[PDB]
């Protein structure tokens, strides 16, 4: 019951209410519970889990901070990976990467983009005459 | 020797649309574009000055073989004036040389290759 | 003007106005896109600001704030991180941003402090390379959204030099965006001082469990870098709103044009259908 986010540079990767945070603190690994004391930590790479009734999800962290308020918990962690997912790569959030993404998203654009401004240049050669 | 001086500016026509609006081309393309310009420069002649065959084939060999990317656009038509100079005072036996063996199927003979590369190294020593 | 050549110029700029009509709608949609690029990493770095609020409200020892918090008296060198975009077409904005870069380079050039720039984009490279500033740092095909791991080729670099001293600040020059048709440069400091109102972070206390030290010596790095990629993603979306406004006013050019030219190839074909007709009645009397 207290108002979990862990936020990236990128993205916010979750926002929800959450039991438990077995949270990868430098020092040590250190649990959150509802009403935690306020604090502030430095993780280290590793597997920070959530625990959200009674549901254990393996978020790998490789680096990041926490800010512990005692109503809300925030982790502003470097990459925030699920590899519990697995399918992850089949699945688009990586398969469609390869190709929904970067392949189209941003080569297809750039060739597209680039063949618009050549077929400009050209053709205000051409019409240097007026 | 025309050949690379016809394909050259017909290349840098070419790319006139890149030079005219890229400003982000490659050192290949800035370096041809350059020589492009070069040899325009080459042929802003002035009036009533022709220049016998030996004389030009000696300029575009100079400029088509690389002895002229390092001289500044501006001065090119200068250059080439003054180099002919030298040929009419230092060595008019190359000249005399490039004209006599003008009608040879391989014109580049290393005895026309020689004292004259060497006659635009003189002449690149002394100016400049 | 043989109303056959004004057909031609009049297809050629039928063809530059679609070109600028379609390079018009996708920097439009672009730009959309960066704006919700920038509107989610907001709270990231709202967040970590006003966590900078907090722990700057505390730790005000000189001494601990020696680390990048520090102030360098001297200033003897600084170092300008310039965002330009990396295709032209922009509009004045490439322009805009790399006169400000000089209107600094100068200023401090004329502090006595010797002025670097680390460069964010193609565009800007060059300007440098050629004016003679090769950029202390050059990070260019910057995409429409680049992840935080691009800038951290530079700004480490930038960082470990007001480290390494060997800068004594870090300026970026960005290309703001106040309205979808504005897009004014400006210049930030990347020094980590902080230490907003008092008011701002409340003093919200925490019990640092590295340290306060250690803490903050590994949160400005990521302050800067937030900071460096917030005014990236910035420029990106003023980047594709130029270029919008640019390409929408080539295209009303261009419409101008082909009118002027339609009317021109009007008159010339009415004078060709004139003269066809006099030289035949001619030859029939």
């Amino acid at each position: 019951p207290i108002h979990l986010e862990i936020v990236t540079a990128e993205r916010v990767i979750l926002s929800d209410d959450v039991d438990m945070i077995s949270a990868p603190t430098k020092d040590g690994r250190v649990g959150i519970l509802p009403r935690h004391a306020p604090l502030m930590t430095i993780l280290e790479p590793g597997e920070l889990d959530i625990i959200k009734n009674g549901e254990r999800t393996p978020f790998a962290v490789s680096g990041g901070f926490m800010e512990v308020l005692p109503h809300r918990v925030t982790i502003l962690a470097d990459t925030v990976e699920r590899a519990d997912e697995i399918d992850e790569a089949r699945a688009e959030q990586a398969r469609a990467e390869a190709e929904a993404r970067r392949r189209e998203a941003q080569s297809e654009r750039d060739m597209a983009l680039a063949e618009a401004k050549l077929r400009k240049e050209m053709v205000r050669l051409r019409v240097a005459q007026l | 020797v025309a050949g690379k001086l016809k394909g050259e500016l017909a290349q840098f026509r070419d790319l006139a649309a890149f030079a005219q609006f890229a400003s982000d081309l490659d050192a290949t393309t800035k370096a041809q574009i350059e020589r492009g310009q070069r040899l325009q420069e080459l042929l802003k002649q002035p009036q009533y000055q022709p220049l016998p065959v030996e004389d030009q084939v000696a300029v575009l060999y100079a400029a088509t073989n690389n002895y002229l990317d390092d001289v500044p656009v501006p001065l090119i038509t200068k250059w080439r004036d003054d180099f002919l100079a030298f040929l009419r005072t230092a060595h008019p036996e190359v000249r005399k040389l490039i004209y006599d063996n003008r009608l040879d199927r391989k014109f580049p003979t290393p005895e026309v290759k020689e004292a004259l590369e060497a006659a635009i190294k003189e002449f690149k020593a002394t100016s400049n | 003007p043989s109303s056959r050549e004004i057909k031609r110029r009049i297809r050629s700029v039928k063809n530059v106005a679609q070109i600028t009509r379609a390079m018009e709608m996708v920097s439009a949609s672009k730009m959309r896109r960066a704006q919700r690029n920038v509107l989610a990493t907001r709270p990231y770095a709202d967040r970590m600001r006003e966590v900078m609020a907090n722990l700057t409200a505390r730790v005000v020892g000189a001494a601990r704030r020696g680390t990048l918090l520090e102030k360098r008296e001297t200033v003897k060198s600084v170092a300008l991180l310039v965002v330009t975009p990396d295709r032209g077409l922009c509009g004045s904005l490439v322009a805009n941003v790399l006169r400000r870069a000089g209107r600094f380079i100068t200023e401090q050039r004329a502090m006595g402090r010797t002025v670097d720039v680390y460069t964010f984009g193609r565009k800007g490279r060059d300007f440098f390379l050629r004016t003679g500033f090769a950029p202390a740092g050059e990070a260019t095909r910057l995409g429409d959204a680049p992840k935080l791991e691009a800038i951290l080729g530079v700004a480490i670099s930038a960082i470990n030099g007001f480290q390494s001293g060997k800068y004594d600040e870090l300026y970026i020059i960005y290309s703001e965006f106040i309205n979808t048709l504005v897009q004014r440069p400006a210049i930030k400091q990347l020094l980590p001082v902080e230490s907003p109102d008092i008011s701002t972070t409340t003093n919200v206390d925490y019990t640092y469990e590295p340290g306060e030290e250690e803490v903050l010596n590994s949160i400005l790095p990521r302050y800067v870098e937030t900071q460096i990629y917030q005014a990236v993603l910035e420029s990106i979306a003023s980047e594709h709103s130029a270029r919008m406004v640019a390409m929408r006013n080539a295209t009303n050019n261009a419409k101008d044009l082909v009118r002027d030219l339609t009317l021109s190839f009007n008159k010339a074909r009415q004078a060709a259908i004139t003269k066809e007709v006099s030289e035949i009645a001619s030859g029939a009397a």
